[PDB]
């Protein structure tokens, strides 16, 4: 996160620290006591499926406290159209190998339904986004949990208002651009999989995936996040299913 | 389908409906409004007209600074309007003289203080209200030769030839301002 | 107006413009100079646009230059305070005043829900939460 602040402990409930081998992978948000959102290109170089873990109720990376609980992740969801070293389809549903417990450093963010999602959360200004990412381009990640505040755009805006580049990803139907165009504020890659969350009416809602964009916080550059609301039916499909051999699957989108 | 083009404001002591383009054929429009960092609020829902008053949302804050777009249907088509700063830019109404008494040797002409569409409390708010100080009125009157008067209220004090007619004209202003700095002339008035 | 001999008569504005109607000329043997009469005449000649009584729903009209501004009761908006406002109770104006989930229907008023984890309140239109952890609440702050 650049240009952020620290997230008081216990601001941040629903952020999940996500690591492989016991080393920081990246974000993500807990939705259930069992499931986890992340971002797909986060295990694009996963070698060792067994040795994931997720941490919930993290703040401090470098002091240890009694509310932080730990859990195997028992199965990584992909959707089947989502490409290693591509940006569309950003998206990763996990399962927790057991029940993480509710408490008041560790609260789920809510799934919104789709329509809601669309037409009256797609429209609030401000989210907040969030993670141990790089505080600046290409520099050192947190210790801290950070946290910041961005503004939403419509794509067509974000086009518009962009740098136009040489083989720049397009931006989909499946992602949306918030943040600033004048090097200021955005997440990074070490934030990536991490909530973009939606408060409205007294609830916070997740509303996107810190995915993808052209460094960090450049000039004439936004952010670009996973549009979860395109997801809903998704993960509600997948998580009302049976575990499946093997950590990694791949379900069909849609 | 295709995008509205053309979004022009048409504001008038504060009574603001944002026009745009073309006549929609088997297309409706949604409007929304907004400031640089508040949510962005729906308007004139699937309206088929190519407008909508907006005057209810900027009277909440004249001087903030608005951001509309016009939505087409058969995420959605749509066009941003120019930003609009409704207590920069809105149009001053032709004002009207109220009165003019003359006592010996100078007569006092009164401009009425018009409402505007300004909401408070229960009531609407004069230019005057809002304005303050910002507000002046100009007098271009003359005998039977063109004279000038300027006031920062609603009255003008000046100086007359006993047995002698007048005839009066006003204007509002505000000085500070860069675009629709003055109002048209008022009806002439003669005594 | 001009009728037998009045024309003999000296211009004046009382007569000939306010207790009748009178033409550009008759204004201008009044005013004389061009530039006068032109300033009196683009408001004498402007016609009440308000006539047509445009401002609906208790609205009060005022008369422009060339065209006319309505002011609305509280409960109405639009050009000629045609909109009201009490009838605008669907889901994609403010979430339909739902504090969560909004349902619009067809025969039937827009009805609210909640996600899992909370209830609909009495007021048809609150959520509360029916677990000691809702998702989206942070504890330490409540
Ligand atoms: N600003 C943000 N909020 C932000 C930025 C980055 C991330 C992490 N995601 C990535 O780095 C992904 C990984 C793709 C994969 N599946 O492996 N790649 C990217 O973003 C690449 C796309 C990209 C490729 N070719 C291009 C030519 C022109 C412009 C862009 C690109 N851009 S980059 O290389 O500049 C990212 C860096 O290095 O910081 C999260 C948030
Ligand atoms: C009332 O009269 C005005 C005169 O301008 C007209 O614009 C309206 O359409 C009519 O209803
Ligand atoms: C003119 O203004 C409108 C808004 C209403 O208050 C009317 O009663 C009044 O005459
Ligand atoms: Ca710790
Ligand atoms: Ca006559
Ligand atoms: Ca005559
Ligand atoms: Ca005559
Ligand atoms: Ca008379
Ligand atoms: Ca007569
Ligand atoms: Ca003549
Ligand atoms: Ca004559
Ligand atoms: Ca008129």
């Amino acid at each position: 996160i650049v240009g952020g602040k620290v997230c008081p402990k216990g601001e941040c409930p629903w952020q999940v620290l996500l690591l492989v081998n016991g080393a920081q992978l990246c974000g993500g948000t807990l939705i259930n006591t069992i499931w986890v959102v992340s971002a797909a290109h986060c295990f694009d170089k996963i070698k060792n499926w067994r040795n994931l873990i997720a941490v919930l109720g993290e703040h401090d990376l470098s002091e240890h406290d009694g509310d932080e609980q730990s859990r195997r992740v028992a199965q990584v969801i992909i959707p089947s159209t989502y490409v290693p070293g591509t940006t569309n389809h950003d998206i990763a549903l996990l399962r927790l190998h057991q029940p993480v417990v509710l408490t008041d450093h560790v609260v789920p963010l809510c799934l919104p339904e789709r329509t809601f999602s669309e037409r009256t959360l797609a429209f609030v200004r401000f989210s907040l986004v969030s993670g141990w990412g790089q505080l600046l381009d290409r520099g050192a990640t947190a210790l801290e949990l950070m946290v910041l505040n961005v503004p939403r755009l419509m794509t067509q805006d974000c086009l518009q208002q962009s740098r136009k580049v040489g083989d720049s990803p397009n931006i989909t139907e499946y992602m949306f651009c918030a943040g600033y165009s004048d090097g200021s504020k955005d997440s990074c890659k070490g934030d990536s999989g991490g909530p973009h969350a939606t408060h409205y009416r007294g609830t916070w809602y997740l509303t996107g995936i810190v995915s993808w964009g052209q460094g960090c916080a450049t000039v004439g550059h936004f952010g670009v996040y996973t549009r979860v609301s395109q997801y809903i039916e998704w993960l509600q499909k997948l998580m009302r299913s049976e575990p499946r051999p093997g950590v990694l699957l791949r379900a069909p989108f849609p | 389908t295709v995008a509205a083009y053309n979004l022009t404001w048409k504001s008038t002591n504060f009574k603001t409906i944002l026009e745009w383009e073309p006549k929609p054929v088997n297309q409706v429009y949604t409007v929304q409004i907004s400031t640089k960092s508040g949510d962005w609020k729906s308007k004139c829902f699937y309206t088929t007209d190519t407008e909508c008053d907006l005057t209810d949302e900027i009277v909440k804050d004249v001087k903030q600074t608005y951001l509309a777009r016009v939505f087409s249907y058969p995420e959605p088509l749509y066009e941003n309007s120019p930003e609009f700063t409704p207590y920069l830019e809105t149009n001053l109404g032709q004002p009207t003289i109220q009165s003019f008494e003359q006592v010996g040797t100078k007569v006092n002409v009164t401009v009425e203080d018009e409402r505007t569409l300004v909401r408070r409390n229960n009531t609407f708010l004069s230019l005057r209200d809002v304005f303050g100080k910002d507000l002046i009125y100009t007098l271009y009157y003359w005998k039977s030769g063109k004279k000038t008067a300027k006031t920062n209220t609603n009255e003008f004090l000046i100086d007359v030839d006993k047995g002698e007619n007048y005839c009066f004209s006003v204007q509002a202003v505000i000085p500070s301002r860069t675009v629709n700095r003055k109002s048209t002339d008022s009806p002439v008035e003669c005594m | 107006a001009n009728a037998f001999l009045e024309e003999l008569r000296p211009g004046s504005l009382e007569r000939e413009c306010k207790e009748e109607q009178c033409s550009f000329e008759e204004a201008r043997e009044i005013f004389k100079d061009a530039e006068r009469t032109k300033l009196f005449w683009i408001s004498y000649s402007d016609g009440d646009q308000c006539a047509s009584s445009p401002c609906q729903n208790g609205g009060s009209c005022k008369d422009q230059l060339q065209s006319y501004i309505c002011f609305c009761l509280p409960a109405f908006e639009g050009r000629n305070c045609e909109t009201h406002k009490d009838d605008q109770l669907i889901c994609v104006n403010e979430n339909g005043g739902c504090e969560q989930y909004c349902s619009d229907h067809t025969g039937t008023k827009r009805s609210c829900r909640c996600h899992e984890g909370y209830s609909l309140l009495a007021d048809g239109v609150s959520c509360t939460p029916t677990v000691e952890y809702p998702c989206g609440k942070i504890p330490i702050l409540e």
